């Protein structure tokens, strides 16, 4: 009697026996970021190692992620 | 966290719910004998689109295919046949029928998109047939090509959808019988180029109760394979490819019980991190795991 | 007066400096203190601490909310590589300093 599906930019579709929360159903989808931002502002050729490094580590900075960003700068 | 809710308007119990691949429509079947197809807007409301008979029995999965070959859906029913439907410039055109079963079709899925256009079926008198389109600007011309019988009923199937060239071509099936008897209910198979044809790989004696749903996991980079089950309960599983059929190292890394009922369906998000049940008690459940390989809830949802 | 055969220099044990209320000034001061005797290691040390033992690689309470930076390859093992390197030449003067920077 049910039915599920997870499907991404967003959030969950339910399905379920009208019974259990007969001859009928009741759906009802839910509600329930940071790779879309990131994969148009990183920057891939054009200028020396150093000047690439740096500006990536400012992106995640930026964003919220501090362990990638250490990693940019020890490389 | 929040929850809207639509109006289906179906006559009769929704059996299948699926997404697309770009997450903008959806397709829902129902035992009235009929398709629909949902559209999101930009004010977020979701309308019916479309909607027409498909088969004379009751409609228990339809699934979406990849953009690359078109808009495409199919579905199977309880009278014995799978249908291909397409949309053509603004309603849907049946482009096949596919007749060679014997019993009810229970499920129905599409291969990954690498191995070409590729369909799998599978029917409760135990066998599952593979078919293929050679030239897939004729949606109406397909061929059988393999056959294989499992030797007890069949419920559900899935594909693995990792992309690798070191990953030969897999497939896991699941049976529903509830004899008195113990045997296995989860066999797989896979696919060996020498001799062109699908052997038995694997087998879990571990797993006696019926089972109801089975979903593997998106790759995404992983060097092994995860595998999710319902059945009374939870489980989940990691098969290791060691350095003829391929040898694998089986474990389980869980096993709950929370939904205290039978569990009807799992999902998986698209990394392959979280995963979600539906049980008997109306109530939705999310797992994770975290750097310790310790698998927790993350959520329920009413 | 044979002191240019021994792991260890005189100088830099009277440049050092260690102080717990601000490691991030010691490092620095501690890289500047190495181009003073010339040794091209030592700077490269330096500079990869301060990049290591910042505070915004802080530890949580809760091990379900994030992977800690000691698991991350960058963490024990590299220090336990360097750590493996200095003790084959016998330089006790920069493993006695590492590890109390990094405890």
């Amino acid at each position: 009697p049910e039915g599920l599906c997870y499907g991404l930019f967003g959030d969950l579709a339910f399905a379920a026996k009208e019974s259990l929360v007969l001859a009928s159903s009741a759906l009802s989808v839910f509600e329930t970021r940071w790779f879309v931002d990131t994969a148009e502002r990183y920057a891939l050729a054009g200028r020396p190692l150093a000047e690439l490094c740096d500006h990536n580590a400012k992106v995640a900075r930026e964003l919220g992620r501090n362990q990638v960003a250490q990693t940019w700068t020890m490389l | 966290f929040v929850a809207r809710s639509i109006a289906a308007d179906h006559k009769d119990l929704i059996h299948d719910v699926s997404f697309d691949f770009h997450g903008r429509r959806m397709a829902t079947c129902s035992s009235d004998q009929s398709v629909k197809v949902w559209d999101k807007s930009e004010s977020g409301d979701w309308h019916c689109t479309a909607s027409w008979k498909t088969h004379s029995g009751s409609v228990w999965r339809v699934t979406w295919a990849h953009p690359e070959f078109g808009q495409v859906l199919a579905s199977c029913s309880f009278d014995r046949t799978a249908a291909v439907w397409e949309e053509i410039v603004s309603h849907w055109v049946k482009r096949t029928t596919l007749v060679d079963s014997r019993t009810s079709v229970t499920d129905v899925k599409f291969a990954p998109k690498h191995m070409g256009l590729m369909l799998a079926t599978c029917s409760a008198d135990g066998i599952v047939r593979i078919y293929e389109a050679p030239d897939v600007m004729n949606l109406s011309q397909w061929s059988l090509q393999h056959e294989i019988s499992c030797k007890l009923s069949c419920s559900c199937i899935s594909w693995n959808p990792s992309s690798s060239r070191a990953h030969s071509p897999m497939i896991a099936v699941g049976s529903d019988d509830s004899s008195p008897n113990a045997m296995a209910k989860v066999q797989i198979f896979e696919y060996n180029e020498n001799t062109r044809k699908y052997a038995k790989a694997e087998t879990l004696m571990t797993v006696t109760d019926p089972v109801h749903d089975i979903a593997f996991a998106p790759n995404l980079g992983r060097s092994f394979h995860i595998l999710a089950i319902a059945t009374k309960d939870v489980r989940i599983f990691t098969l290791k490819p060691v350095r003829g059929p391929t040898k694998f190292e089986i474990h389980i890394v869980a096993q709950f019980d929370n939904h205290n009922s039978q569990v009807w369906r799992v999902s998986w998000n698209i990394t392959g991190t979280v995963l979600a049940s539906s049980g008997d008690d109306g109530c939705v459940r999310l797992w994770k795991a975290n750097y310790m390989d310790n698998w927790k809830c993350t959520g329920i949802l009413k | 007066d044979i002191a240019c055969l021994l792991p260890v220099h005189k100088s830099l044990g009277e440049l050092y400096i260690l102080n717990v209320n601000d490691i991030q000034e010691t490092c620095q001061k501690n890289a500047a203190s190495a181009l003073l005797v010339g040794r091209k290691d030592l700077v490269q040390v330096w500079s990869l601490a301060t990049v290591a033992t910042d505070l915004c690689l802080g530890p949580k309470s809760d091990p379900d909310l994030e992977t800690p930076w000691a698991r991350h390859p960058f963490g024990r093992q590299l220090l336990e590589s360097l750590l493996a390197h200095y003790c084959r030449l016998r330089d006790v003067q920069t493993l006695a300093m590492l590890c109390s920077v990094f405890e």
